[PDB]
C-alpha cells in the first residue's frame, strides 16, 4: 500500500485526480467562504430590526 | 511590441495558478490564467447587456437598462426577462472584478513589486458588492440593488437616498464626503506641486524635493513629504470608499427614519436641551 | 508579517530645514515651529516656516474678518448663551436677504446685510489667496500649476457664491453661511431645478470627483508598490529613470494595455481633480439660468425614457 | 482551402488554442441564455407547463 | 513564412489534428440540433 | 432663463455638453501624448523598431536642465539599455516570456532588474549629499520608534546574516533610507528600509535568504551612494521575493 | 503582534468599556462615548 | 486589384487578423442583434406563432 | 482523432488537469443554481 | 516533435489514456444521473 | 514519472480504495435504479392505467 | 484512540477501504431514502 | 520602410494574400449561401 | 490633382490608413443608424409593411 503498490498506473491516475481535486477543492473553498459570507450577513439582518420598518422599493421592477 | 526598456522584465513566474500554460502576453496585455476568466466575464457581461437591450426594445445606449428582480423575489431566482439578466451579469461583474484584482496580483509578483494595487482594487470591488450583495441580503431582496443602465442606477440612488429623507444627515456619509472632496484635494495640490518643481519658470533649472517642501511650507506652512502624499493619497481613497461602503450599510438596516433627526441627540442633551434661545430652543 | 510602507517604522530628527531662496524675500520667512512625532509618523514632522508677504497678511486678514463675522452673527442668533452656541452651532447660519431684495445692498443688517459684508470679506480672502500661491510659485521659480489648479475651484466657488446670483438677479440664490444650512441649500437645488443627476456637468463632475478617488487610489498604490526601489523620489525618476518607474509603468502596461510616465501621471492628476469642479461650475451655471429642470431636460435629449 | 495549415505559421498554437477555447464557451453560454430568455425556448418553463407543475 | 518557428510537417500534423477536433466537435453539435429541432423547430 | 434652442433641442446646455466633449477628446490626445516620453519607439522582441507604433504620434522633445549642472535631459529620443540583458527567448513567435540564462538574481533580470542609471551621488538642493549615513550627518539622531542599531538580521530561512550597524538618512526629507548591514566576514551591505521589518528584537528580511547578504551588490564609496548603486541594491534586494523563494 | 497592535486592541476594549460604564452612570451615551474616546486615545498615544 | 497584397508590406499580418477576427465577429453579432431585436425579424417568436408555442 | 494524446504535447498537463477541476465545479454549481432558482426543480422548497 | 511541454510520444499517451479512462467513467457516472433524473422528472 | 511525494500518495491510495468500494455500490444501486426507471417507462407507455387493477390485499 | 493503530495489525487495508467504502455509502442511500419516505422531507416531489 | 514595415518579403506577401483571399471568399460564399437560404425563407426586400 | 501621392511623404502610411479605415467604418456605421432612425428609410419596418408580417 505503501511500500510494495500495484502499478506506476495507480500512481498516475492518483496524481491526476489529485490535481483535479486541487482545482475542485479551491473552487469549492470560495464558493463556500461566499456562501458563509452571506449567510453572515442574512443573519445579522435577521436579529435587526428591519422587516419591522421595510423599506419602498428603490427601483421600478424594469 | 515593447517599450524600449521593457525586455528584461518578461520573465517566467509569479502566476498564481497555472505557471505556463497561461504565461504569456496578447500585445500589451498579460494574460493569465485570471486574464481568461476575466475576459470571459466581461465578454460575457457586455453580450448580455446588449441582448438585455435587444430584450429591452431600445438602442440607446443612455436608455439601455438591466433591472434587478421585484421585491417579491426576495433573495431567489428570476427569469432571464424579469430580473435574471442582472443576476447573471451581477455574477459576471464580480468574477470579472475579481480576476481582474488577482491578474494583478500576478503582475506584482512577476513584477516584483508590492501588493498596494490590488488591494486598493479589492476596496472598490467590497463596495460595489455592498450596494448590490451585502445591503440586500442583510434587507432581504435583491430589488434593493441597482440596475445596469447609465441613467437608471442614478434613479435608484436617488429614490434610495429619499427613502431616508435628506441622505446629507448620514454622518458616516459626511465623513466620506469629506474624505472624497479631501482626496480631490490633495491630488489637485500632489499633481500641481510635481508638475511645477519638473517644470521650471522658463528654460531655468529643474527643482528639487527641498524646493517643492519649501513651496508649501511658504504656502501653508507645512509639508508631507513624497512619501507622506502617496501615503495620504492611498489613505484618503480607500477610507472614503470604506465610508462610504459603511454609510449604506447602516444605512435601512440600523437607521430607517429621516436622518436629519440624529442631530437631534446632540441639542437634547440634558444640560442644554431645554435653554430657551437659539435656532432650536 | 511584511512590510507595507504605509507607516514610518523608525523616525529621524536632524536640523531645522529653512529651505531654499531662488527670488524669496527672506524678511517675510517665519522661523521653524515645533516637531510632531504623532504628524511624524506619517510624514514630515516638522512644522514652518510660513511666508508671510502682502498678498499673505491681506488675505489672512480678510479670511479673519470673514470667519469673525460668521462668528460674531452666530452668538447673535445664541442669545449671546455660550450654552446655546455649543448646542445650536451646526444649525447656525448667515443667511443671504431673501429674493425681494434682489441683487440690491439695500438689505437691513439682521436681514441678509451682514452676508454681503462677510461675503465681501471670502471673497477678498480667497483672491489674495491665488495671487498668493501664485507669487509664492514665482519667487522659486517654478510653475504657476497649483495657481491654476486653485483657479478651478475658486470658479466653483465664484459660481456658487457670486455668478450664478448675479446672472438670476437675487442674492438669495447664494449659498448660506453654515453647516447644515449649506447641506440644506445643496438639497433643495437639487429639487428646484428638477433633479440633479440628469445634468450632464453634475454627472462629468462626479465622473471626475469618482476619478480622481480611482487614481490617486492607483497613484499611491503604484508608489507605494515601488517605494522598495525609491519610487518616492518622484522628480529623480523623472531626471534619471530608475528601476521603479519602469516597473511602476509595466504594471499598467500588462494590466490596462497603456500606461503613465513618472511625470505624466501628475498630468492625469491635476486635470482629473480640476474637472471636478470645471465641469461642477458649469453645470451650476446652467442650473436655473438656461435649464429649470433637468429631468425633463434629460427626456428631451436621450438620458430617461418618455 | 488545402492550405489552412498555413494558419499555424502565423500563430503560436498555444494562444490561437486558448482564444478559440473562451470564445466557443462564451458562445455557448451565450446562445443557451438566448433562449432561455425567450419565452417560446425556456425548456424549463416548456416542461413545466406541458407537465402541470404550477 | 518567418514567425512561430513551426514547419511545415508540424503545421501539417496540427492541422490534421485539429480538424480532426473540429469536424468531431461540429458533427455533435449538428446532431444536437437536429435533436432540438426535431424537439421544437424553429423554421 | 435662456431656454431657447438654436436648432432642433440644441439649446446652451447642449453647446456646452458637446464643447465638452470635443475639449475632452483634445486633453486625452494631450495627456496620453504627454505619457508618451519613455520608452519610445516600441521594439520588437529582438530589439528592432516594431511596425506598429500606435494611434498617438510621439510629442515633440522637452528639455529638463538639471539643477546642478547634470546636463539637459531631452524627452522623448533615443534610448538603449546600455547593459548586457541576459534573456533568452522562450518561443520564435512574440509574446512568451524569456527565461533567463544564468542567475537572475545575479544578472540582474526579471524582478532582480536594475537600470543603468548615473553612477553619481543624489544631490539636495544645498548642493550635498542627499543620502548619507548616520554619521556622516551632523545632529540626526532616532528621534522615535525602535532603534534598528546592533539588531541581528533574519533572512527568509530563518538564520542570522548580520548585524545592523547604521541608518543612512536624507537630509532635505529626514527619511531613514537605507540600513548597513555587517555580515560574517566585516563586509556591509546597504538594505533598503521598505524591505525590513524591523520588530523589537530583529530586523527580518522576507525578500533574502541568509546566504544571500553577500550577494547585495556593494558601493564604491562608504560614505557616498549613487544612483546606480542604489538601483542595484534595491533590484538585488527585490528579486529575492522570486528567486530565493524556494529556499523558504 | 507588535507593541502597538496590542496597545491598540486594549484601547479599543477598554473603550467599549468605560463607555459602557459611563453611559450607564453618565444618564447618555455621549457622555460615555467621550470619555471612552478620551482614555483610549490617551492610552494609545502614548508609547511602551 | 491583383497587387492588394501589398497591404502586408505595411501592416503586420498577426495584428490585422486578429484585429478583423474581433470585428468580424462583433458585426456579426450586432447585426444579429439588430435582426432579433426588430419583431419582424425575430425567429424565435416567429417560430412560436407559426407553431402556435405560445 | 487518435492524435488527440498530443493536445498533451502542448499544454502541460500538470496545470491543465487543475483547471479543468475548477471549471467542471464552477459549471456544476453554475446547473445546480439555475434548477433551484427554477420553480418547476426547486428542490430545497 | 514540438515538443512546448518536455513530454514524449509514449509519455503522453500513457496520460491522455488514463485522461480519457477518468472522463468516460465520469461521463457515464452523470449520464446515469441524468437518466435517473429524467425518468424522476423529465425536462422534455 | 515525475509525481509528487509518498505520504500524499498515501492519502491518495487510501481513497482510491474507498472511492472504489463506494463507486461499486453505487453501480449497483444505479443500476437497480435505472431498471426501475425502465419498468416504469415500459408501464407508463403501455395501455395500463385505463385498466386499474384491483387491490390484492386488504390495507392491513 | 492511539493503540486503535493496531486495528491494522490485524486487517489488510487494501481490502478494508474498500469495505468501509461500500458500507459508508450504502449507510447515505439509507438516510437519504429514510428522509424521503418521510413527507415532511421528501425533496424530490 | 515602404519595402515592408513588417520585414516581410514580396514572396511570402503574395502566398500570405492567396492564403487569405481564400479563406475570405470562402467566409464570403458561406454568407451569401446564408444570406440568400434567409432572403427565401423570409425576404427583406 | 495627379501629384497627390506625395502626401505619403508627409504622412505615417500605417497611422493614416488605420485612422482612416476606423473613420470610415464609424460614417457608415453612423448613416446606417442614421437611416434605420427614420421610418421612412428603416428598410426592416418598410419589408414588415410589404409583407404584413405584423
Ligand atoms: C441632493 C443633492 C444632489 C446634488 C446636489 C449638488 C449641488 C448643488 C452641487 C453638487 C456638486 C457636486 N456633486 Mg452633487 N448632488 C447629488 C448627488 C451627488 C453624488 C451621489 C453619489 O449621489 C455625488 C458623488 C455627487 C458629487 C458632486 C461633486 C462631483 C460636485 C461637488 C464638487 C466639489 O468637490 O465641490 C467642493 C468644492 C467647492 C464647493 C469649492 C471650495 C473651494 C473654495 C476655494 C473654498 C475656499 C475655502 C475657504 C478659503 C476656507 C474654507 C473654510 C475652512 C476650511 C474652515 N453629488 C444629489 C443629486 N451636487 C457641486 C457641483 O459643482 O456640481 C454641479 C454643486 O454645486
Ligand atoms: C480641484 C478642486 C479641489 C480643490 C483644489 C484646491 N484647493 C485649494 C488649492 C487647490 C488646487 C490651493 O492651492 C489652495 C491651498 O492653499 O491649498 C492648501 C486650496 C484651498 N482649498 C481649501 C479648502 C477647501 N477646498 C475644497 C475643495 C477642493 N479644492 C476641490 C475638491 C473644499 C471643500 C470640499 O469644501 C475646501 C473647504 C483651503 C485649505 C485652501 C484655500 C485657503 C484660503 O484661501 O484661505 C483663505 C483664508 C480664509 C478665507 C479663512 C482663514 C481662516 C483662519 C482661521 C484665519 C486666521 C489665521 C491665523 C491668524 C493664523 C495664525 C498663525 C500663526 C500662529 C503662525
Ligand atoms: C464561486 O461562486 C461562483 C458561482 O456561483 C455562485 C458561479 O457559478 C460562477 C460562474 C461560473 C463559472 C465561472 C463557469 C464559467 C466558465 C468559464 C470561466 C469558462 C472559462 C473558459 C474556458 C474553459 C476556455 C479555455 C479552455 C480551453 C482552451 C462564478 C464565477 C463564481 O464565482
Ligand atoms: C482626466 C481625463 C480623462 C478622464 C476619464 C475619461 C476616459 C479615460 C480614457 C483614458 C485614455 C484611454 C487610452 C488612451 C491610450 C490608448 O488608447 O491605449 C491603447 C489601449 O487603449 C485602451 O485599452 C483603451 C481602453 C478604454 C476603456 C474605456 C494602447 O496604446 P499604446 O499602449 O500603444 O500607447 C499609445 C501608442 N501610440
Ligand atoms: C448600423 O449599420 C449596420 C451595421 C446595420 C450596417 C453597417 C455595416 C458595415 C459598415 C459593414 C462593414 C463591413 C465590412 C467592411 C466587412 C469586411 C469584411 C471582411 C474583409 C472580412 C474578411 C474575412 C476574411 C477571412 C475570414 C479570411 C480568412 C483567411 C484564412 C483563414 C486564411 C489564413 C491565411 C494565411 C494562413 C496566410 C498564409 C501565410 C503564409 C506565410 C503561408
Ligand atoms: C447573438 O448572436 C447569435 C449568437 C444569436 C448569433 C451570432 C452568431 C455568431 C457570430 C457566431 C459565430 C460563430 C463562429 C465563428 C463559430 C466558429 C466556430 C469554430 C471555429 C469552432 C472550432 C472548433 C474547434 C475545435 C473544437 C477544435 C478541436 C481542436 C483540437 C482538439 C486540436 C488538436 C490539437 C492537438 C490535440 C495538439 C496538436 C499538436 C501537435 C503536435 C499535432
Ligand atoms: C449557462 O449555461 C447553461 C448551463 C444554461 C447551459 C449551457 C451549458 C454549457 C454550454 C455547458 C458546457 C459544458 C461543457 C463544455 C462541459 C465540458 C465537460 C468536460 C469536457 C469534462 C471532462 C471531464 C474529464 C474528466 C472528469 C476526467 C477525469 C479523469 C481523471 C480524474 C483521471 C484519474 C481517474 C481515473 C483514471 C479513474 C477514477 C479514479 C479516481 C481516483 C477519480
Ligand atoms: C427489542 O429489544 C430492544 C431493542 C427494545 C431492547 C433490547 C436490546 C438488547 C437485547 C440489547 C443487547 C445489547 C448488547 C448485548 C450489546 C452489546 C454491546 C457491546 C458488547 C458493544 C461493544 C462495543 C465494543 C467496541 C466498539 C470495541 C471496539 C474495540 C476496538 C476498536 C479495539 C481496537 C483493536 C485493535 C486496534 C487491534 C487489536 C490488536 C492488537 C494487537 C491490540
Ligand atoms: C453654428 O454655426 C454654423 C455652423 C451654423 C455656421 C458657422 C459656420 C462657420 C464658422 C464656418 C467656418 C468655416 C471655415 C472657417 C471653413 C474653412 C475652410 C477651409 C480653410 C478649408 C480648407 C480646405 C483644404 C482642403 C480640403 C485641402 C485638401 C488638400 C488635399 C486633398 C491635398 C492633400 C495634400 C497633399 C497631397 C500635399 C502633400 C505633398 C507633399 C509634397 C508632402
Ligand atoms: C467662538 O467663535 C468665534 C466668534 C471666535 C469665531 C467662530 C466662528 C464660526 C463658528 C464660524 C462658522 C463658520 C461656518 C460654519 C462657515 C460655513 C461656511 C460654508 C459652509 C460655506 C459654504 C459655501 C460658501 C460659499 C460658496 C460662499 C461663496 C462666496 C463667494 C463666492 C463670494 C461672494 C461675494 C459676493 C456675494 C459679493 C461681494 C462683493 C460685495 C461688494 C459685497
Ligand atoms: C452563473 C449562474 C447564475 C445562476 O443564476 C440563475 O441563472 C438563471 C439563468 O442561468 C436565471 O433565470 C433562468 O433560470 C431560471 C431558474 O432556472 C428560470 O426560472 C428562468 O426561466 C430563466 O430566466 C436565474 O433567475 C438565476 O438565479
Ligand atoms: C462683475 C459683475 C458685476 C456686474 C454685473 C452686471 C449685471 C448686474 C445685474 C443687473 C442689474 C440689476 O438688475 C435689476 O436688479 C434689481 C434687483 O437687484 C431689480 O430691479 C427691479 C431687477 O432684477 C433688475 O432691474
Ligand atoms: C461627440 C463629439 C463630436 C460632437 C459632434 C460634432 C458637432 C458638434 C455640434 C453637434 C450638435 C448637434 O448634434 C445633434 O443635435 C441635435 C439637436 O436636435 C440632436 O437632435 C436630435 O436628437 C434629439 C434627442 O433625441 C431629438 O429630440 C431631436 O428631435 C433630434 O433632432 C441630435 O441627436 C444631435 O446629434
Ligand atoms: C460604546 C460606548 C457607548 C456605550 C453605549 C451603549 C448603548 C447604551 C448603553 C446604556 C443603556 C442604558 O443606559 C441608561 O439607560 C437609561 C434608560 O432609562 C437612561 O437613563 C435615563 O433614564 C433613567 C431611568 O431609566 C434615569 O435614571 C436617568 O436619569 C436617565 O438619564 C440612560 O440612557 C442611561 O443611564
Ligand atoms: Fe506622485
Amino acid at each position: 500500500n505503501d511500500h510494495l503498490n500495484t502499478n506506476p498506473k495507480t500512481n498516475l491516475r492518483l496524481w491526476v485526480a489529485f490535481q483535479m481535486m486541487k482545482g475542485a477543492g479551491w473552487a469549492g473553498g470560495v464558493f463556500f467562504g461566499t456562501l458563509l459570507l452571506i449567510g453572515f450577513f442574512r443573519v445579522v439582518g435577521r436579529m435587526l430590526p428591519i422587516d419591522e420598518n421595510p423599506a419602498p422599493a428603490p427601483n421600478i421592477t424594469g | 511590441a515593447l517599450l524600449s526598456f521593457e525586455r528584461k522584465y518578461r520573465v517566467p513566474g509569479g502566476t498564481l495558478v497555472g505557471g505556463n500554460l497561461f504565461d504569456f502576453w496578447v500585445g500589451p496585455f498579460y494574460v493569465g490564467f485570471f486574464g481568461v476568466a476575466t475576459f470571459f466575464f466581461a465578454a460575457l457581461g457586455i453580450i448580455l447587456i446588449a441582448w438585455s437591450a435587444v430584450l429591452q426594445g431600445t438602442w440607446n445606449p443612455q436608455l439601455i437598462s438591466v433591472y434587478p428582480p421585484a421585491l417579491e423575489y426576495g433573495l431567489g431566482g428570476a427569469p432571464l426577462a424579469k430580473g435574471g439578466l442582472w443576476q447573471i451579469i451581477t455574477i459576471c461583474a464580480t468574477g470579472a472584478f475579481v480576476s481582474w484584482a488577482l491578474r494583478e496580483v500576478e503582475i506584482c509578483r512577476k513584477l516584483g513589486i508590492g501588493y498596494h494595487i490590488p488591494f486598493a482594487f479589492a476596496f472598490a470591488i467590497l463596495a460595489y458588492l455592498t450596494l448590490v450583495l451585502f445591503r440586500p441580503v442583510m434587507m432581504g431582496a435583491w430589488g434593493y440593488a441597482f440596475p445596469y443602465g447609465i441613467w437608471t442606477h442614478l434613479d435608484w440612488v436617488s429614490n434610495t437616498g429619499y427613502t431616508y429623507g435628506n441622505f446629507h444627515y448620514n454622518p458616516a456619509h459626511m465623513i466620506a464626503i469629506t474624505f472624497f472632496f479631501t482626496n480631490a484635494l490633495a491630488l489637485a495640490l500632489h499633481g500641481a506641486l510635481v508638475l511645477s518643481a519638473a517644470n521650471p519658470e522658463k528654460g531655468k533649472e529643474m527643482r528639487t524635493p527641498d524646493h517643492e517642501d519649501t513651496f508649501f511650507r511658504d504656502l501653508v506652512g507645512y509639508s508631507i513629504g513624497t512619501l507622506g502624499i502617496h501615503r495620504l493619497g492611498l489613505l484618503l481613497s480607500l477610507s472614503a470608499v470604506f465610508f462610504s461602503a459603511l454609510c449604506m450599510i447602516i444605512t435601512g438596516t440600523i437607521w430607517f427614519d429621516q436622518w436629519v433627526d440624529w442631530w437631534q441627540w446632540w441639542v437634547k442633551l440634558p444640560w442644554w436641551a431645554n435653554i430657551p434661545g437659539g435656532i432650536n430652543g | 508579517a511584511e512590510y507595507q510602507n504605509i507607516f514610518t517604522q523608525v523616525q529621524v530628527r536632524g536640523p531645522a530645514d529653512l529651505g531654499m531662496t531662488e527670488d524669496v524675500n527672506l524678511a517675510n520667512r517665519s522661523g521653524v515651529g515645533p516637531f510632531s512625532t504623532l504628524l511624524g509618523w506619517f510624514g514630515n514632522a516638522q512644522l514652518g516656516p510660513i511666508y508671510l508677504g502682502s498678498l499673505g497678511v491681506l488675505s489672512l486678514f480678510s479670511g479673519l474678518m470673514w470667519f469673525f463675522t460668521i462668528g460674531i452673527w452666530f452668538w447673535y442668533q445664541a442669545g449671546w448663551n455660550p450654552a446655546v452656541f455649543l448646542r445650536d452651532l451646526f444649525f447656525f447660519s448667515l443667511e443671504p436677504p431673501a429674493p425681494e431684495y434682489g441683487l440690491s445692498f439695500a438689505a437691513p443688517l439682521k436681514e441678509g446685510g451682514l452676508w454681503l459684508i462677510a461675503s465681501f470679506f471670502m471673497f477678498v480672502a480667497v483672491w489674495s489667496w491665488w495671487g498668493r500661491t501664485y507669487l509664492r510659485a514665482q519667487a522659486l521659480g517654478m510653475g504657476k500649476h497649483t495657481a491654476w489648479a486653485f483657479l478651478s475651484a475658486i470658479w466653483l466657488w465664484m459660481v456658487l457664491g457670486f455668478i450664478r446670483p448675479i446672472l438670476m438677479g437675487s442674492w438669495s440664490e447664494a449659498v448660506p453661511y453654515g453647516i447644515f444650512s449649506h447641506l440644506d441649500w445643496t438639497n433643495n437645488f437639487s429639487l428646484v431645478h428638477g433633479n440633479l443627476f440628469y445634468n450632464p456637468f453634475h454627472g462629468l463632475s462626479i465622473a471626475f470627483l469618482y476619478g480622481s478617488a480611482l487614481l490617486f487610489a492607483m497613484h499611491g498604490a503604484t508608489i507605494l508598490a515601488v517605494s522598495r526601489f525609491g519610487g518616492e523620489r518622484e522628480l529623480e525618476q523623472i531626471a534619471d529613470r530608475g528601476t521603479a518607474a519602469e516597473r511602476a509603468a509595466l504594471f499598467w502596461r500588462w494590466t490596462m494595455g497603456f500606461n503613465a510616465t513618472m511625470e505624466g501621471i501628475h498630468r492625469w492628476a491635476i486635470w482629473m481633480a480640476v474637472l471636478v469642479t470645471l465641469t461642477g461650475g458649469i453645470g451650476i451655471l446652467l442650473s436655473g439660468t438656461v435649464v429649470d429642470n433637468w429631468y425633463v431636460w434629460g427626456q428631451n435629449h436621450g438620458m430617461a425614457p418618455l | 482551402m488545402s492550405k489552412f495549415y498555413k494558419i499555424w505559421m502565423i500563430f503560436d498554437p498555444r494562444r490561437v488554442f486558448v482564444a478559440q477555447g473562451v470564445f466557443l464557451f462564451l458562445l455557448a453560454v451565450m446562445i443557451h441564455l438566448i433562449l432561455l430568455s425567450t419565452p417560446s425556448y425556456n425548456w424549463l418553463e416548456i416542461s413545466a407547463a406541458k407537465y402541470n407543475r404550477v | 513564412l518567418g514567425y512561430t518557428g513551426l514547419t511545415d510537417e508540424q503545421a501539417q500534423e496540427l492541422h490534421s489534428v485539429y480538424m480532426s477536433g473540429l469536424w468531431l466537435f461540429s458533427a455533435v453539435a449538428i446532431v444536437a440540433h437536429l435533436a432540438v429541432y426535431i424537439w421544437r423547430p424553429w423554421f | 432663463m435662456v431656454g431657447v434652442t438654436a436648432f432642433g433641442n440644441f439649446d446652451l446646455a447642449s453647446l456646452a455638453i458637446y464643447s465638452f466633449w470635443i475639449f475632452l477628446a483634445g486633453l486625452i490626445y494631450y495627456l496620453q501624448t504627454e505619457n508618451m516620453r519613455e520608452g519610445y519607439p516600441l521594439e520588437n522582441e529582438d530589439g528592432t523598431p516594431a511596425a506598429n507604433q500606435g494611434p498617438f504620434p510621439l510629442p515633440k522633445p522637452k528639455t529638463f536642465i538639471l539643477p546642478h549642472g547634470r546636463g539637459t535631459l531631452t524627452v522623448p529620443g533615443p534610448e538603449s539599455e546600455d547593459r548586457p540583458i541576459a534573456l533568452a527567448r522562450t518561443a520564435v513567435s512574440e509574446g512568451f516570456p524569456h527565461a533567463p540564462t544564468g542567475d537572475p538574481m545575479k544578472d540582474g533580470v526579471g524582478p532582480a532588474s536594475w537600470v543603468a542609471r548615473r553612477d553619481l551621488p543624489e544631490l539636495d538642493g544645498h548642493g550635498h549629499n542627499k543620502i548619507k549615513p548616520m554619521k556622516a550627518a551632523a545632529g540626526f539622531y532616532v528621534s522615535a520608534g525602535k532603534n534598528p542599531i546592533g539588531l541581528p538580521v533574519r533572512g527568509c530561512d530563518l538564520e542570522i546574516a548580520g548585524k545592523v550597524v547604521d541608518i543612512w538618512v536624507d537630509i532635505p526629507e529626514q527619511m531613514a533610507r537605507f540600513l548597513e548591514v555587517e555580515l560574517k566576514d566585516g563586509s556591509t551591505r546597504l538594505l533598503p528600509m521598505q524591505m525590513v521589518k524591523v520588530q523589537s528584537n530583529r530586523v527580518h528580511v522576507n525578500a533574502l535568504s541568509s546566504d544571500l547578504f553577500a550577494g547585495i551588490p556593494t558601493i564604491k564609496s562608504p560614505t557616498e551612494v549613487t544612483l546606480l548603486e542604489e538601483d542595484k541594491i534595491c533590484g538585488y534586494v527585490a528579486g529575492g521575493l522570486m528567486y530565493a523563494a524556494p529556499k523558504r | 503582534v507588535s507593541e502597538f497592535a496590542f496597545r491598540l486592541m486594549m484601547a479599543a476594549v477598554i473603550f467599549v468599556g468605560v463607555g459602557i460604564m459611563f453611559a450607564f452612570a453618565g444618564g447618555h451615551w455621549f457622555v460615555g462615548l467621550v470619555v471612552g474616546g478620551l482614555v483610549a486615545a490617551f492610552f494609545a498615544a502614548t508609547p511602551n
